[PDB]
């Protein structure tokens, strides 16, 4: 990095051992945990799955399903725009909502 | 509730006889903690607890002594040094109540020690973890640990793993392990 | 025994200098003839 | 959700204080990238995160890594990717707690030049990284390695080294590697410079507790 | 449809500048195959097509 | 009446059912080893005296 041209440089680190040697003609976001920004809902489908979803009930691919096609249905309601929506599709939506919807799922009379 | 051996739990109190209230919760802390600043050796006993509900005891106390490390090292990271108090976690015959083959019962155990195994390092707590049987437990635990010693090994189904982790292992030095005189590591 | 014959086989592991330094890693190739010590 | 610590997945806020809209998606994107002009450098800090939520992070950062590239050389600056301590996220058998991961790494490894998105992996033990990512490799430079194992690992992956360069690999002095590759004329033997600059009551705390 | 690069195969149009049709499939191979004797090395060449609609180019050739 | 020709730089990339259709070979020097060993298997009268030589090979030797 021309240090004693276009090039970008992403750094994983565990350990937090890197900071010093940058710390001098080329920006520095030096990012951390509380700087970050991150959503929930631009995450694919079996990450989606992986979060909260686990496997011990035995049925539970009933709730697979009724949970895939739910947050579509969230997400059509806010997406009045886009038509023939499904889940992988990473647009805005909100999660409480569908907490609520499938709550009446035990509200069912 | 009739076992009067499980009514310490459900019925501590101090000598006053007064029943707990959420007002005041530091007591708890400061037994395992001791003291401020004076090194402080305390000992738990866990012989006459019933063997059947040990993990959670012991979940629950790693739980407490990791918070408390973290937030005082947060306050520290506010103050910009590191947690000058810190702990150690001496766990004997763990492969008992931490094994490769555990049930639901032992589960809600194991991960909080894990916890402190793979994070606990930034915030000041460390672990020392001694064995028997090396293979018998979870390799994920033991795979962490840096430092080792080892003593003599005439089994050999227990022999051919550690030979796998440590690092600076030699061809040579290695097959001495079975053939070591008492009182030699 | 066919007089005494005792052999001894090593591995290197590093070097020490006179004044006392110790740098692992080594390069270096000890000729025939040379001395053997015993670790003080 | 009422965990304290993981709000910052849930429900993000900017310097104004709103909840995160759409529109500022690509400013998220761009908190990566930045400007194509005065190329920059980002440090994720990955100590804080949480253990068990810590693959899922990786996944979705290679997605976006990826797909940025894919969509700006379409039509037509290159990025990379340094794993640091890479066995930890890329086991070479595992369960599902690292899979997710796994799966978003090995397929730029079949084929990303093309978006100018480049790995680079360092791993102190290099016998228990999967099998996929090394083959994938062009490059290999190596420093000291002790243990009896990787000597033979690492002597099959590479055949140009010859049958004796691999005994030279414990003999390694302090800043000495070994290259060998397409890039160099021939199989050579170097030093490295040092670098500049190195890299490297209880009631108060109840009350917040 | 804005691409400058993808209109010549949009908008084919001849020596007279006559529209395009179905009348006349046959001249557009004559290109490929050339002669029928003498026949001469035609040439391809993909450096200016973008590359993005090349997997769709080569296969109707 | 159709017929192919293929030219590579780097052969085991690319689908081998395109490759196991030729019947004649021509090779030039060759050195990385993934690239290698797989081409051995391919061509028909291969013997280990002559593929020992393949590395080795100067420019312009086919």
């Amino acid at each position: 990095v021309g240090i004693e041209k276009n090039s970008h440089i992403v750094i994983f680190d565990i350990h937090a051992e890197y900071a010093a040697a940058f710390n001098l003609a080329f920006t520095l976001n030096l990012l951390g945990v509380d700087n970050l920004r991150l959503p929930y809902w631009l995450m694919n489908a079996q990450e989606l799955e992986q979060i909260f979803i686990e496997s011990n009930e035995h049925n539970s691919h009933n709730q697979i399903s009724q949970f895939r096609h739910a947050v579509v249905r969230n997400k059509c309601k806010h997406n009045p725009t886009l038509t023939n929506l499904s889940f992988d599709t990473p647009v805005y939506f909100s999660i409480d909502e569908v907490v609520t919807y499938l709550e009446n799922m035990n509200n069912e009379v | 509730l009739a076992d009067p051996r499980l009514q310490f739990l459900f019925y501590p109190k101090k000598e006053d006889g007064e029943d707990l209230a959420t007002g005041d919760f530091a007591d708890v802390v400061r037994q395992f903690v001791g003291y401020m600043t004076k090194s402080n050796v305390s000992i738990i006993d866990l012989s006459g607890i019933p063997f059947e509900v040990l993990s959670i005891v012991v979940s629950l106390i790693s739980r407490m002594i990791f918070d408390f490390g973290f937030h005082y090292s947060k306050n520290r990271h506010v103050g910009g040094a590191v947690s000058d108090v810190p702990i150690l976690v001496v766990c004997e015959e763990a492969h008992n109540y931490l094994p490769r083959s555990g049930g639901a019962a032992y589960d809600a155990s194991r991960k909080s020690i894990e916890r402190i195994a793979k994070e606990g390092r930034k915030y000041g707590v460390t672990l020392m973890v001694v064995s028997q049987r090396p293979s018998e437990v979870s390799e994920t635990i033991f795979s962490q640990c840096s430092n080792f010693i080892s003593l003599r090994l005439t089994n050999a189904v227990d022999q051919t793993y550690v030979k796998s982790l440590l690092p600076d292992l030699s061809a040579g030095l290695g097959d001495l392990l079975p053939n070591l005189a008492q009182g030699e590591f | 025994h066919v007089n005494f014959r005792f052999q001894i086989d090593t591995q290197p592991i590093g070097t020490l200098s006179e004044d006392g330094e110790f740098s692992r890693g080594s390069h270096s190739l000890p000729v025939p003839t040379e001395y053997a010590y015993v670790t003080p | 959700l009422a965990d304290p610590r993981l709000q910052f997945l849930f429900y993000p806020k900017k310097e104004d204080g709103e909840d995160l809209a759409t529109g500022d998606f690509a400013d998220v994107v761009r908190q990566f990238v930045g400007y194509m002009t005065k190329s920059n450098v980002s440090i994720i800090d990955l100590s804080g995160i949480p253990f068990e939520v810590l693959s899922i992070v990786v996944s979705l950062i290679s997605r976006m890594i990826f797909d940025f590239g894919f969509h700006y050389s379409k039509n037509r600056v290159p990025i990379l990717v340094v794993c640091e301590e890479a066995h930890n996220y890329l086991p070479r058998s595992g369960g599902a707690a690292y899979d997710a991961s796994r799966k978003s790494i090995e397929r730029i490894a079949k084929e990303g030049r093309k978006y100018g998105v480049t790995l680079m992996v360092v791993s102190q033990r290099p016998s228990e990284v999967s099998e996929t990512i090394f083959s994938q490799c062009s490059n290999f430079i190596s420093l000291r390695l002790t243990n009896a194992v990787d000597q033979t690992y690492v002597k099959s992956l590479l055949p140009d080294l010859s049958a004796g360069l691999g005994d030279l690999l414990p003999n390694l002095a302090q800043g000495e590697f070994l290259i060998v590759g397409d890039a160099p004329l021939m199989p050579t033997v170097g030093h490295f410079a040092l670098p500049v600059p190195e890299p490297h009551d209880f009631d108060s705390v109840i009350d917040r507790w």
